[PDB]
């Protein structure tokens, strides 16, 4: 049972090469459940997978809502029914891989994480993909929702800011969606823009000291935060 | 776009 | 009764939101209603299965190229994986081939729905040549050409030379001609003629059927360059 | 541009 792992690892690499995430992700999933810790690399493969299939998933049903909004709006009757089932049937799918995802999280590698570094990665991942299911959540499930991403994004930026710098790309990443989380989902713009605020702040006094091989994907971070606190102030 | 950024 | 406007209703929908595979199942359900399509329908349920299998292609090529390239020394994990994407392609070739030959090619109409049906059987068979190996391969690649033929002679007897049916019928059957079938001199002459004879009659053409021509005319150009 | 084109 320790052969076919190292074979899930090698199937997910070339469904990336041919762009089929959903397998891709499903080889991830298989190589997580072998039991075994995930590296940087295999980290990266279960990330990227899944967030280009939800990824899908979520603009599908912006499309479609955004068109059930003008057509409960404009005076559609008979062209009700047809979009509403449509979109809660790509509703149904989003949540089905976001349960996933948050299986895989809470089962698996959340508990049996080694170091700082993967403990912040996977709890940035369960922040996310309940954030996702925020995004179309309704009544009494969404408030639930929105508290059980709230623990996981606070967690993680308790760990990162006591054991990463504030250059650190994840700690950035995971400031970034968090504030998002806070402006968009918690319906915090004042804390949404705080938090961006200071993460720009503290990462921009420590600028200079960067390293050379950080530099790339430490300034594309403070970008989006730039972009986004540009769009909410 | 005119929509907010997120990321991996 | 009018659940057939719905399933194409929720096609329309699908390719907003850019889901080719739900767009393909709704326009699947709609044909097995057992109604003929009218021209947006007729392009619906091609566009729709064009995409799916167009994305199955791509990753079929990318998984034969890394196959070759390991077969000069790793295991079966990359076999396996483009096995796995050539079956998910034939089911969907075999979807549509299908539906054409149970309910499309059958009640047909019209010369154009009848030369569209015919070109997208050629099509679709050429697709499942572009992955099959011996005995399956000289088998399927008759069921192309007979099927591209029959669509070239009623295009021929039904269609003026600047049709866009009969230009994009003619631009995949060269190409047919040049990757399957093996006649590169084939796959030339029917595009020089196809080019030639459709240029001969474009001024007679309307400034909205000029565009559709000329651009296939284009293709049927750009294919020539590359295998001259 | 590298690959023969085809129609729909």
């Amino acid at each position: 049972p320790h052969m076919e792992r190292a074979s899930l690892i090698q199937k997910a690499k070339l469904a990336e090469q041919a762009e089929r995430y959903e397998d891709m992700a499903a080889f991830m999933k298989g190589a997580v459940e072998k039991g075994e810790e995930l590296s940087c690399e295999e980290r990266n493969l279960l990330s990227v997978a899944y967030k280009n299939v939800v990824g899908g998933q979520r603009a599908a049903w912006r499309v479609l809502s955004s068109i059930e909004q003008k057509s409960n709006e404009e005076g559609s009757e008979e062209k009700g029914p047809e979009v509403r089932e449509y979109r809660e049937k790509v509703e149904t799918e989003l949540q089905g891989v976001c349960d996933t995802v948050l299986g895989l999280l809470d089962s698996h590698l959340i508990k049996e994480a080694g170091d700082a570094e993967s403990r912040v990665f996977y709890l940035k991942m369960k922040g996310d993909y309940y954030r996702y299911l925020a995004e179309v959540a309704t009544g009494d499930d969404k408030k639930r929702i929105i508290d059980s991403a709230r623990s996981a994004y606070q967690e993680a930026m308790d760990i990162s800011a006591a054991a990463m710098p504030p250059t650190n790309p994840i700690r950035l990443g995971l400031a970034l969606n968090f504030s998002v989380f806070h402006y968009e989902i918690a319906n915090s713009p004042e804390e949404a823009i705080s938090l961006a605020k200071t993460t720009f702040d503290e990462a921009m006094a420590d600028l200079h000291t960067l390293s050379e091989d950080s530099y790339k994907d430490s300034t594309l971070i403070m970008q989006l935060l730039r972009d986004n606190l540009t769009l909410w102030t | 776009r005119t929509r907010r950024e997120t990321q991996l």
